[PDB]
């Protein structure tokens, strides 16, 4: 029930028989993945998560100096010497400055005088790289079980049944993973981190208790005292001139002076860069999309034994509508029958009671035995006016339900993004190694691609006609001796031969 | 001032206090009066200002000098910064800089 | 709008029966835009017997 109320929400539906169906998660959006007689699964994909990250050069702000001195001497006397030159931790520069009979000596010409001073970093900000096997992703599974629906459990502390809900991490070094759900069975995720954001042109950027992400060729280019990643107490740095500003001269002396807090400065030149958030040591990103091919093998349904519901039902409230034309029914049970199967349908009037719509949870059911219970349901009314019938006997309940658009319209959009996605799915989308597998996969995805429009355009899904429509197309295409007329007739004939072979 | 010598070499350790005022200590060679004309001088704290001021004949008016004195030239140290607070004045106003991206 | 929904829902409820009228109304006009005339209209007269 994770996927109800998200805006970029997808449908993806395998073949009756095919048990491997890929798929492909944005960082901002969903995937429902429906079958025949599988339950509908909900994945999701929640914080890219960054960890074990190292350092690769480290950059101070804001210094401090102590310890200034100074040394001149003047002409035929050479060039100024001091101690304190030849330690990493002390700047000096040396200068000309113009002597005579009023500084001490007497030759009148300049001078050499040399001024250092030591340097400690108060506060300094780190830069850290990113490898693609650091990386670990967070997807998070739903199962539609005709939950209750209520948004009461946010964290994962309680109030989340272990059957209902699961989460699962994709790491780069194992990229196999077989998640548990309880009664509903096991499955098979193989995810592939790839084409995503380039990690080879950024650095995540740490300062202040915050955190952001630039690029490596304008981190370089700061201008600012700067170290690399060296496990130790004290460090040597490089270019520390750039932080202390010198006087212009003196007979005498040279009096430096350090510069304040750059952090001004950095948060006003990162006015236009993207933020993340982070956690101890480890860091979060929210860009970044992923593939991943699902085997669905051991995946049951849990009330397909179940009996009927001889008690009675109730609507809780209006049904509420999404955006992606599905309608939410939120039952009320009363009677103590045990978990029994809802029975539900959706007609055209009254009187017809002939399915007309298909149902986005598969098997609806009565979760608990409790007098007054309540449960709920999500569907998908057709293009129209429809009649919702819950219930049998006299005690049967109706409602009225509307929904705008066209049959071909929705056949076309699905059409578009299925084509979208297949196009998405460059590689890894077909398998060139034993044979076998190859017109499993060219059927999979002509039927990933078509069977949207298949079930929205061929009539009511008789199984029946379609065959003889697709075998008729054939004998048309094949007693024709024009180029350009058998090879496509043949084809259309063998693709729709195939999308009625699979569910419907 | 404290008065001391490390190496064949007079240090004197000012404070803030004894600012604009001359001192007599003893060397090897005499008695020395040296005058202090330092206008930075500051309280004492680690940040700390030392330079040689040298000797020179009383025929002679200092320039571009605020310190000296006349047995030999005497290494002089205070410290500067502002109140005692542990605190340096850092007054450069530089604003460097940087790139936005 | 109002009837393009209901007539396309009717058509793709039971396309043979729809055919067939289609096929048959088609050889019942003197031009070509008289078949698709005579066959709107059918198409038109689908939903509602009456
Ligand atoms: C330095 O000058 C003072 C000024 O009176 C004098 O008293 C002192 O003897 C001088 N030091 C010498 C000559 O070593």
């Amino acid at each position: 029930i994770r996927c109800i109320g998200i805006g970029n929400r997808d449908f993806i539906e395998g073949m009756s028989g095919g048990t491997w169906v890929d798929i492909v998660l944005e960082h901002g959006g969903c995937v429902t993945v429906m079958s025949n007689n599988k339950p509908t699964l909900d994945f999701e994909l929640v914080t890219t998560t960054a960890s074990n990250m190292a350092e690769v050069r480290s950059y101070c702000y804001e210094a401090n100096i102590s310890e200034m001195a100074s040394d001149s001497r003047c002409p035929t006397q050479g060039e100024a010497y001091l101690d304190k030159m030849a330690d990493s931790q002390f700047v000096c520069k040396r200068g000309y400055v113009d002597r005579g009979w009023g500084n001490g000596c007497g030759l009148f010409g300049k001078g050499s005088i040399v001024t250092c001073a030591k340097f400690t970093c108060v506060k300094k900000l780190t830069g850290k790289s990113i490898q693609p096997e650091n990386l670990e992703y967070r997807v998070l599974v739903s199962v539609h079980a005709s939950q209750h629906g209520g948004m009461i459990n946010n964290d994962t502390n309680h109030q989340h049944d272990k059957e209902n809900r699961a989460r699962i991490d994709i790491t780069a070094s194992a990229p196999r993973v077989e998640v548990e759900l309880g009664s509903f069975g096991s499955i098979s995720m193989e995810c592939e981190p790839r084409s995503g954001l380039n990690f080879g042109d950024l650095y995540y950027l740490t300062m202040n208790n915050k955190h952001w992400l630039v690029n490596r060729d304008w981190f370089h280019d700061l201008s600012l005292p700067w170290h690399t990643g060296a496990t130790s107490n004290n460090h040597h740095w490089n270019n520390k001139e750039a932080l202390v500003e010198f006087r212009e001269a003196h007979a005498k002396k040279q009096t430096a002076v350090v510069l304040g807090s750059q952090e001004g400065a950095v948060h006003a030149a990162l006015a236009g860069a993207l933020e993340a958030e982070s956690d101890g040591h480890k860091a979060t990103i929210y860009s970044g999309h992923l593939k991943c091919r699902l085997k669905l093998d051991k995946l049951r349904l849990k009330g397909m034994s179940y009996a009927l519901c001889t008690g009675a039902f109730t609507f809780a409230r209006t049904p509420s509508e999404t955006i992606h034309g599905t309608a939410t029914v939120e039952l009320q049970y009363a009677g103590e029958d045990g978990p029994c199967k809802v029975p539900i349908v959706i007609t055209s009037d009254t009187n017809s009671m002939a399915s007309t719509g298909r149902l986005i949870t598969a098997n609806p059911v009565v979760t608990e035995s409790g007098a007054n219970s309540k449960m709920m349901v999500e569907i998908d009314p057709p293009f129209g006016d429809s009649y919702i019938i819950v219930g049998t006997g006299t005690t049967k309940i109706t409602h009225h339900w509307h929904r705008a658009g066209s049959s071909i319209g929705r056949a076309f959009e699905a059409t578009m993004r299925g084509a979208k996605r297949m196009a998405v799915l460059g590689d890894t989308a077909w398998d060139f190694g034993s044979v076998g597998g190859m017109f499993n996969s060219v059927g999979k995805f002509v039927h990933q691609v078509f069977g949207s429009a298949f079930k929205a355009l061929f009539g009511g899904m008789s199984w029946f006609t379609q065959l003889l429509i697709g075998f008729l197309l054939i004998w048309m295409g094949l007693n024709a001796r024009g180029g350009t007329v058998a090879m496509s007739f043949m084809g259309i004939g063998a693709m729709l031969i195939f999308l009625a072979t699979s569910v419907s | 001032v404290e008065v001391t010598k490390k190496g064949d070499t007079y240090y004197m350790f000012a404070d803030k206090k004894d600012a604009g005022k001359v001192v007599t200590f003893e060397t090897e060679s005499g008695p020395n009066r040296c005058s202090i004309q330092a206008m930075d001088i500051g309280h004492m704290c680690p940040a700390t200002m030392s330079y040689e001021c040298p000797v020179l004949e009383p025929q002679y008016e200092p320039e571009d000098v605020d310190c000296w004195c006349n047995s030999t030239a005497a290494w002089i140290v205070y410290g500067t910064c502002t109140h005692k607070t542990t605190g340096e004045t850092r007054r450069s106003r530089r604003s460097i800089t940087l790139p936005s991206h």
